[PDB]
């Protein structure tokens, strides 16, 4: 359980002069806390196993900043062994008082993975213009997180996959869903106000996609602040489920600052090829024998058997073998994304 | 002739060119431990893998 | 009138057929939205 | 005289085509300011 | 049927001195939830207002048969003890979590006059997990 | 159990691209085409290539591969015997102007 902190300069490859502090205890987790110091450095809070915090650039200035704004900083921790979640908050001094707590029975549910929004994103539009020049506002909730579980009693009549959407601060479940007859290794994306997860159906022996969107309503509730200790009313979930003709490996979403341009989904097939899929094709609000509003809204009814044609494959003959992962980074031009596929063999 | 052969941990088999690091053929089979090699032998033109 | 207008309306077409697939500049006063599809004319 | 007919045309075209209203006002919104901060994840 | 204990707390220093605040009565057979409550003594009222004057927290706790949650005191006592509980469970039946939220909104500061708050105009509902729909093959067909 | 197969190209002198085949579904390699030591069920195989296309086949092993369509589980198009694939030229990943 020991832990070590190595600090350096990524340009030339050298250790820096400042020596890091010596960790005595097993570390659990860490966050980055973009607030700065007088030298333009983030602060990197680390949490001990005895629930004590350490702040790496521990200067006086940072400490007064913290003695001011500590109670707006919350940690969340998760252990899959016994299946329990916990959430702590700071104090004026650096300690932690348990705030919320939550369990899951480890005999019918076994956590697989946990996701949270990338902090380094910016979103342009707070609303979606409806057909008749109306507006549908969307619920963002920075501090949200998605949790995915699967069963223990694996047998292809009684298998099920579980989803939970939580707030990190309070510990209240927005949504709690179950998709039966599905077991497989899952693949998830949790972006600005939407969620996608891929799984495998044992009752028609085929892969599948499922998509979620969150919309609050027609009006705005404290449009300027969004404190998560003030929203009683929970939003309305939309969702939908499509099928997919193949298997999957690492999946990711594009990114660029200012969030303007359309967002795609980068899929890693098993054959090594990559696929770019438009998010606007996976929309739960799809006419389904259209009215004229949907017709105007050009919502492309309910595409059957979402298709695969080799005209949108990035890697023509540059296949990557195993493709355990993908990384997407933003340029400064706002029309390009920089892609890196890592497996047994690199691509860029 | 120009070449050498390896058999790695990642279950791969390669046929590198012995003038510059470059591959002629990989035959990667299986990440997980049901293709892991246990022996290797060269009969002067061919190979043998277990 | 005709002589005035026409060699001005024939050239806009040439341009928008030539310099089509990109953006040019920004006007510092907010405009109305319905007029979008004819001010950009290449963009998707 | 001219005022009346002019504004009548204005009002009719607003009543069917023009007005600056909600959808148009949408793009004049700065985004909210996150007040609370949550970071963490698995237990490494 | 089953019963469930329920504790509550609020202090000046955000400590834990959980005490009982009535019990829940849950029918397994058919989903039904009911509360049995006692109304506040006056010393608790005073302490609670002194808390709300500091943006402290009202904390609630129940057992697994643990689980907790919290909400500011201001957004509660400015609402004349209007609150709401949700009790989330699993597919097979086990307590999973507990949420306590007030109606409406948050703090403005306006005085309550401190005679309203002996009612506990509360409300409870459980909610199990919603299933999720298949891919609606009909429109896929035509 | 096992899966026999032939994997042919019309006139392209196979041997070269044998250096870059890895059949998935359990993984197999080329000579012709064989996959040893599997269980029995409804498995869909394809012949991977980075510069070629090969339509998949849905075996339902006694061997019978009927068709892959993914919409209507119950369907039989009775493909005779093992994984003839027709090597449908080069796939077009490039796009003109
Ligand atoms: C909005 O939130 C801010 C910060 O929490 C608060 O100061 C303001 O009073 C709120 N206004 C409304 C209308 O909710
Ligand atoms: C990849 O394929 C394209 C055509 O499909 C071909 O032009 C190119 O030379 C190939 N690359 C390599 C390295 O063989
Ligand atoms: C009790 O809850 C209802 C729910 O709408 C609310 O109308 C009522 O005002 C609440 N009671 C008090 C005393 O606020």
């Amino acid at each position: 359980g020991m832990s070590s902190l190595y600090v350096f300069n990524p340009i030339f490859g050298k250790w820096s002069q400042v020596a890091p502090p010596v960790l005595k205890r097993p570390i659990l987790q860490s966050l980055l806390l973009p607030v700065m110091d007088q030298d333009y450095a983030k602060v990197l809070l680390l949490i001990d196993d005895e629930y004590k915090v350490t702040a790496f650039p521990a200067t006086r200035n940072v400490l007064r900043q913290l003695h001011e704004l500590a109670p707006s900083i919350f940690f969340y921790l998760v252990d899959a062994e016994q299946g329990r979640l916990c959430g702590y908050r700071l104090r004026k001094d650096l300690t932690t008082e348990l705030s919320w707590e939550l369990t899951i029975p480890p005999e019918v549910q076994r956590i697989v993975k946990v996701k949270g929004k990338r902090s380094s994103e910016h979103v342009h539009s707070q609303g979606r213009v409806m057909g008749d020049r109306s507006v549908l506002y969307k619920s963002l909730n920075p501090n949200l997180l998605a949790v995915v579980t699967e069963s223990t009693d694996a047998h292809h009549e009684r298998t099920f996959i579980g989803i939970f959407l939580i707030d990190g601060v309070t510990g209240r479940i927005i949504h709690s869903s179950v998709q039966k007859k599905a077991k497989g290794p899952v693949h998830i994306v949790h972006s600005e106000n939407w969620v996608v997860y891929q799984y495998w159906n044992t009752k028609a022996r085929r892969n599948e996609f499922t998509v979620l969107e969150l919309y609050e309503g027609t009006e705005q509730y404290n449009a300027t602040a969004f404190s998560s200790l003030d929203r009683p009313q929970l939003p309305q979930v939309l969702q939908q489920s499509y099928i997919f003709p193949s298997s999957i490996s690492a999946m990711e979403a594009t990114i660029t600052e200012r969030g303007i341009t359309s967002r795609h989904l980068l899929i890693g097939l098993p054959s090594g090829a990559i696929l770019s899929l438009p998010k606007a094709l996976l929309d739960p609000r799809r006419p389904e024998i259209p009215t004229e509003q949907s017709r105007e809204e050009n919502l492309i009814p309910y595409s059957p058997d979402v298709q695969i044609h080799a005209e949108r494959f990035i890697n023509y003959n540059q296949t990557v073998s195993r493709m355990r992962g993908i990384y997407t980074a933003p340029s400064g031009l706002e029309s390009t994304c920089l892609v890196v596929a890592y497996g047994l063999d690199i691509y860029q | 002739s120009k070449k050498l052969v390896v058999a790695t941990e990642k279950n791969v088999i390669a046929a590198l060119n012995s003038r510059t690091g470059e591959i002629l053929w990989r035959h990667v089979d299986k990440g997980t431990a049901e293709g892991a090699v246990d022996a290797m032998l060269l009969h002067g033109q061919d190979v043998i893998t277990v | 009138n005709v002589t005035n207008v026409l060699p001005m309306i024939l050239i806009g077409g040439w341009i928008n057929m030539t310099f089509s697939g990109f953006v040019t500049t920004k006007v510092p006063f907010p405009l109305t939205l319905r007029f979008k599809p004819m001010l950009q004319q290449g963009i998707e | 005289n001219l005022m009346g007919l002019a504004l009548a045309v204005y009002k009719c075209q607003s009543m069917g085509l023009l007005p600056t209203h909600a959808s148009d006002w949408l793009a004049f919104i700065e985004p909210p300011e996150r007040m609370e901060f949550s970071g963490g994840g698995l237990l490494l | 049927t089953v019963g469930l204990l329920l504790e509550h707390s609020f202090e000046i220093d955000d400590s834990a001195n959980f005490r009982k605040r009535g019990s829940l009565l849950w029918n397994q057979q058919d989903g039904t939830l009911s509360l049995s409550q006692r109304q506040l003594s006056e010393e608790e009222r005073g302490r609670l207002r002194d808390v709300a004057a500091l943006n402290g927290l009202y904390r609630v706790r129940i057992p697994r048969r643990y689980v907790s949650s919290f909400v500011p005191a201001c957004s509660l006592v400015e609402s004349h003890l209007s609150d709401q509980l949700t009790l989330h469970v699993d597919v097979a039946g086990n307590v999973v979590g507990v949420s306590v939220v007030t109606h409406p909104g948050g703090c403005r500061g306006h005085e309550v006059e401190d005679v309203d708050l002996e009612l506990f105009n509360t409300s409870v509902q459980l909610q199990p997990p919603t299933t999720a729909p298949g891919p609606e093959t009909a429109a896929f067909i035509e | 159990f096992k899966i026999e197969g032939r994997a042919v190209v019309p006139g392209v002198k196979p041997q070269d691209w044998i250096s870059a085949a890895r059949v998935l579904v359990h993984v197999g390699f080329l000579k012709s085409f064989v996959v040893h030591d599997i269980p029995s069920g409804s498995y869909v195989v394809e012949v991977v290539s980075p510069a070629y296309r090969f339509d998949p086949v849905r075996v339902d092993i006694k061997m019978r591969a009927r068709y892959v369509n993914y919409i209507k589980t119950s369907e039989v198009v009775r493909l005779p015997y093992p994984l003839q694939m027709k090597s449908s030229g080069p796939p077009s990943y490039f796009i003109k102007r």
